[PDB]
């Protein structure tokens, strides 16, 4: 039965979703940080999209490293075209919506890939940052505070909503994200930071002695 | 053809003539060559009437098809890029003769100082656009004696009324000194368009206004 | 046999359909109102296809905003074409249901949204506002006085069968459709009017304090 | 077996032209009369294909709005390619049987629909009036008297058998096809007339006070 | 089993020729003669090909009517290319059975129709026409005397073959032609004859009051 | 050819002429120029006769095609579009020989004034289409003329029959100054066409009245 | 080359000469010109052979077949309408050098008096058709003489002999005035070829009866 | 079943792996060593890919080799256009990783190879060696010390785990290579270097008399 | 116009004019030619004012687009070749008129030596690229005047400030001896823009510092 076919392609994709590590995006008062679990040092699981524009994902590399592709020459393409300050966020996560819900809708295999777009004001600009969470079947939401992704995420949810302060600092948000997603050292953590108070790009990866001082 | 542009302290106004002609041939005493093409933006196209109407179209239809599209407007960057790539994919035609020559003026609502927030934007043939910090500007056949009539009256702009009343001079003046710009017909009843932009919008000036200061401007030149 | 597939595609429909939030559209006295259960801010499920055409759905967020993207270039590519006045809702109406009807047929998942498209007069002029609902087979129906859209439409539709009062003002049709609706807060709430009474553009969003103060 | 999925294919077009509108079309001393049960005023099953040409469908709307709107490209092109008075009703019945017969082979679901394709003859020139009729599987007839489309047809065609007289006034005609309709009100009533005696276009519109007044 | 496909489609076709009516062609002194029982005024199951080639089907209208357009299009395109003289009623008939037999095996619902090819000598020249029978699967036949298609083909070929006389004139042939097919009136009957006296084109239609009379 | 058009009180009037010339030598003496396009619409194209013909049964074709299709017929505004795109799309043929320009008449039914729904559109070489405001249009070889005559006669014009008097005069005047533009023939009785669009519809004008008036103007000229 | 045609009561007549030359030189003096299309149409073309023969053919081919698939003729409308299609569809090759210009002569039994039942269509250049309301057309090198010999002949015109002789002397006319239409040639016996056109159908008319008449009017002009 | 068609495709390549030679590729002081089991001289599973990015695989002859010329034509293309030094054995494994997932997802048999990139530092240049590993599914790690592929891999790499000494040399490197791949002979072994030291083009074959010294 | 590069001991130092004609007629007097391509290139293009900003902004956008992707930036060849490859696809347009020649300043981060990681590459017409290595550079109508000043200038050249004073001299030469290049205008106080690149990256030269320089060789030259 079609409706066989759906639910064992959803089942699949969850599976997928669930034997994965698990990333954290939470808004702070400099801007938005996302903390991952990547053992590896060359495959990142956290980059940047646009100017004030990131992107995290969970799930197989290869499937979301494409998304991260697409998504990049999507936004560079519509930059180019109107404006640089014309490409937002909430672009972003419709295109990849839309390009999900394709693959999993016609694809031999879905998309075992869990994303989120995470946006930023403008320089000397206030505006709370803005998150949005895309599952495998192409669903949108709109998360005000913080996104968790891959893996058992009902602990780390938890733990993130009991332990969430708004307006954190850099340091404390860190902390925070971490003893969240323990339930790590130096290794074997990806950190990076969306900052509004950078003048034209936000994006800021925090690796080495700079995250070993800060942890 | 000309059309002229000005800012005045609080936003800008743009004005145009109403002749049109094929080589010595008047054909049209009524044309209307300023179009408000946004909320906050307006057009105006000098060169062959046929491709100025068709632009003036095209570029209000693409602002507003963005705008239904992504729920929010461009940015006046976008809407001087697309301006630029519309002009760029001309050359061909305009090779042909088909060229169309657009001056841009805009109220920047995302401006920090409000006082400063009006914009002009020119336009050459190669699709190359700046936006001009002299304060005016002119586009068409008479846009030299109009440039040089605004350089001169420019002083005097420290108002709405008193830029409006600049451009009619300056539209006076070109059509004085050129035969394919029409000046204010006292006969017909015809008076050059005008559009008017400040932070509440783009009107469009009421003929009875244009005409009293084109009626005052030619008793002071008698 | 491929009729157990029709009604398999159809009751999948029909679920997707079913597990969504309820859209109203009603007709008042200054045009036609759209109320929403929208508990996002960034998400839109009532947009503007043209200068009195309005547009609203219910179901998967990027199947309709899919649709609600073709039916603004179908729009704007007519006007373009013939006129400004010759778009008419009736043609978008029909455009939807023919390429709905289409989808259900051919693609491998139907799509799970059903649209409302609403039309007022143009300025200086009487005539009733039109509504049509297309849902997810293609079929298109004509609706008098207001279409509700998504979850369980039974009791909204008693409601407002019972409480419906033509020529009414804006303030009680909004009071009549959250009154049918509820069986919500200032905020979760999404508000757009087609006002008969503007000059080119009826489309108006009625959200922020206006909202809070008018309901 | 391809024996049981055609039954089945059949079976299913045949369902669905069952549960709809009822359609008659019958000739009286001036032309032809259609007269359907339609409740809607926008969504309309009688047309115009070409000066002395009409078209009368019964099923989906989509479907037989398609079949309309291609008759109407092939009927005009037709007469720009040749002349106006080289377009006949047989070609176009012959091309809407063959295009039914090729949707219902190939294509994934088969059109519930059923048309008639009615000609006139041209101004002052005598004729008699034909009517074709055409299945969802193209198999297409001559009726010389009357046509009944959708629904349960044996108790309109018996009536209509019974009260049909060759000849009859136009009056007489839309109260005969009235009460074999029966076995209904100025509105949920669509009306028109293939009129010989007009110049150039036949078809005409009978709605309103006119229809009233002649009923 | 794909033999089973193959004999459940042969199955199929012959139940749809079997459900149709006859067609008797047969030659006499002067031609062909073809004589069809149909009803209908309008579709015409018998139809010239060329000059001295006439065609004539039993089965589905819309299938055999295409093949009837296929036929006209190759004689005429071959025709034009070398000479009008240069088409031979063996080569539409090789064409045709090329093309039946490429639809049967590859289509997915066969046509269920027979089709006769006639040809006559040229004028002023002695040669005894040609019949050939094609059949739904591509298989051709060259019948000497007579060809009978469609319903049940036995009863009337055996009176054929009983009451068949050689070099028969035109009302001897149509009398046996008739008694064999009622085994009919004016109407409800189609008779043509490719008569080999005519200058260049030999088709002529018989009906109305010759018919009548000659009857 | 020459083909005037001109509103009156609560219509429109649309005449041209009959002849059609190969060079200098005369190849046709009873063409007709005018055509009723829809029941309030005429439209006359001078130039090529082939092209003329040709773009007056497409342009019928594609209005009657959009009436079947939407149930609704074009807005004059929509009906003006279409010919401008149909013009602007032989431009590369019309440098090529095949040239037509087109008038359009019409009867606006959704005018707010009904005395004052006649409509006069001029399209040029580019495509570009203008509404004439003047109350009289021309176009043809012999266009200056009978414009200039229809400057003079215009005070004239006060219903229908007043309306038809001087576009036959004007037409005369064409025929006149020009020999490409054929005169009324008293010898042959071939008389220039006309079509009168009113709130009832578009109508031919009978040749008997055509005749009177021109013999009338032949008269008043001897 | 030259192609007369003419109407009488009750029918027409369609007439074409026999020679065929490349610069000054002969090459064929028994070429038919006059093709039978139809049961109740005639057409003759004039230019170069090969596209004249092309022409005929093919036109003969599309109406046959649109005949045998429509089982009903085309109207005189669809036919002209086919012509003036190709005619359109070779100016491309025509400015190359392959001219052909169509005349077609018709009966149309659809028409309500069968006396004025016959119908000329001449073609030009562009594609564009006309039909003849005078009585007569001719087209070829020598069509002017031809017209211009019909002009003061045809009052004699009043059955089918006296057309088809006032037929015969247009083209000894346009053979006597241009070198490149060929005159009766009584030395090889060869005379121009006819078609007459009535209710009947179309037929060839007899070589003797246009060698009669050839005769007659030589002995009349010595 | 999605999840069964990929649990009997992933068993299929897991077998097709398994029953194949293993390939060692270990990091030493000069260098990267690769060592494999290869009767064959002419057909060879370690191959140089660019200046310092060398490749190894271990499954199907014809797919890796397949999979080689695709890296080779990649990188040379890559070098081409923006330079030499812009090439890095992350992207050829990036690429890798993308060609092999969806080759095991889309195509008819998933490849039986299992891949290897190693890249070392430039001339005059510090920098630890990298490897990264695909699999048959488009799976991409990262491995700072060995790599075993092929066969029965668990002896090889817990003989490479006690063994495996940093900075070891050349011939160490190779020993303890060979004892871990026994767990043969000079014939019947393939033994390449990529060399830091040389100044552009760091792969080099070891065979014949040399290798016979060195080991 | 006029776009001069020189390296001095431990960067580079880049400026260029603020004229932009169309003929003889001055139609821009504050147009940026250097760019900030990224955080150690900066560009600057010579010709046509459009192709150069649309180079500017598509190299900029290519650049930052690789970077995005790969996870690493270009070196220093690697961006050279994209900028050959830019220049050598414009041929075609570029002989069409829509000519531009870039000059790349950098600072080779990946260079051994701090103290002459600074590189000035120069294009030609043809796409060919060459690394300057007499320390200095020049593009423009007026180069050649440029590099002659600079050839004599270049021996002062020690650190940023004199780089910078030695490039705003070398920008006034070529202005003196061409009048395409606009030279320091000290009644609208423009002056000519400059860009330093150095081992904490490429920053724009404050108006100030320009100023300053400018009018001090002027009062130098007076």
């Amino acid at each position: 039965s079609p409706e066989q076919a759906m639910r064992e392609r959803s089942e699949l994709a969850r599976k997928g979703i669930a034997r994965a590590k698990s990333v954290v995006a939470l808004a702070y008062a400099g801007g938005v940080l996302f903390v991952a679990e990547n053992p590896s040092r060359s495959l990142q699981k956290i980059s940047e999209l646009y100017d004030r524009v990131g992107f995290a994902a969970a799930g197989k590399f290869n499937e979301f490293d494409n998304l991260r592709r697409g998504g990049i020459q999507f936004a560079d393409t519509r930059g180019y075209a109107y404006d640089r300050r014309d490409v937002t966020g909430r672009q972003l996560a419709n295109v990849y919506a839309q390009t999900l819900g394709t693959i999993f809708t016609e694809q031999a295999k879905p998309y075992e890939v869990e994303l989120c777009v995470a946006e930023v004001a403008h320089y000397g600009e206030t505006k709370r940052p803005e998150l949005y969470r895309i599952t495998y079947d192409g669903s949108i939401a709109d998360e005000p505070h913080f996104v968790v992704m891959g893996g058992t995420t009902e602990p780390i949810a938890n733990a993130l909503k009991e332990s969430y302060a708004e307006n954190a600092s850099l340091t404390d948000a860190l902390r925070i994200a971490v003893a969240a997603l323990r339930a790590l050292g130096v290794a074997s953590l990806e950190v990076a930071v969306l900052d509004a108070n950078r003048p034209r790009r936000a994006f800021r990866r925090i690796t080495g002695s700079a995250l070993q001082a800060l942890l | 053809t000309t059309i002229v542009a000005l800012k005045y302290p609080g936003g800008v106004v743009m004005a145009g003539d109403r002749r049109s002609t094929q080589g010595n041939m008047i054909s049209g005493r009524d044309v209307r060559k300023v179009y408000i093409t946004d909320d906050y933006t307006a057009t105006g196209i000098a060169g062959t009437a046929a491709v100025a109407v068709e632009f003036a179209r095209l570029y209000a239809v693409e602002l507003e098809h963005y705008e239904k599209l992504e729920g929010v407007p461009l940015t006046f960057a976008g809407k001087i890029n697309r301006l630029a790539i519309m002009v760029r994919g001309n050359l061909a035609a305009a090779m042909q003769g088909l060229l169309a020559l657009p001056l841009l003026a805009g109220y920047d609502i995302h401006a920090s100082d409000p006082q400063s927030a009006g914009r002009i934007v020119s336009f050459d043939a190669a699709g190359g656009w700046n936006i001009e910090e002299e304060g005016y500007q002119a586009v068409g056949s008479g846009s030299l004696f109009a440039k040089s009539s605004m350089k001169k009256l420019y002083s005097q702009v420290t108002d709405g009324d008193s830029g409006l009343r600049v451009a009619v001079e300056a539209l006076y003046d070109a059509a004085d000194d050129d035969s394919a710009t029409g000046g204010p017909d006292l006969v017909r009843g015809i008076f050059p368009t005008a559009v008017i932009i400040d932070a509440d919008g783009a009107v469009d000036v009421p003929e009875s206004r244009i005409a009293e200061l084109a009626r005052a401007i030619i008793e002071s030149r008698s």
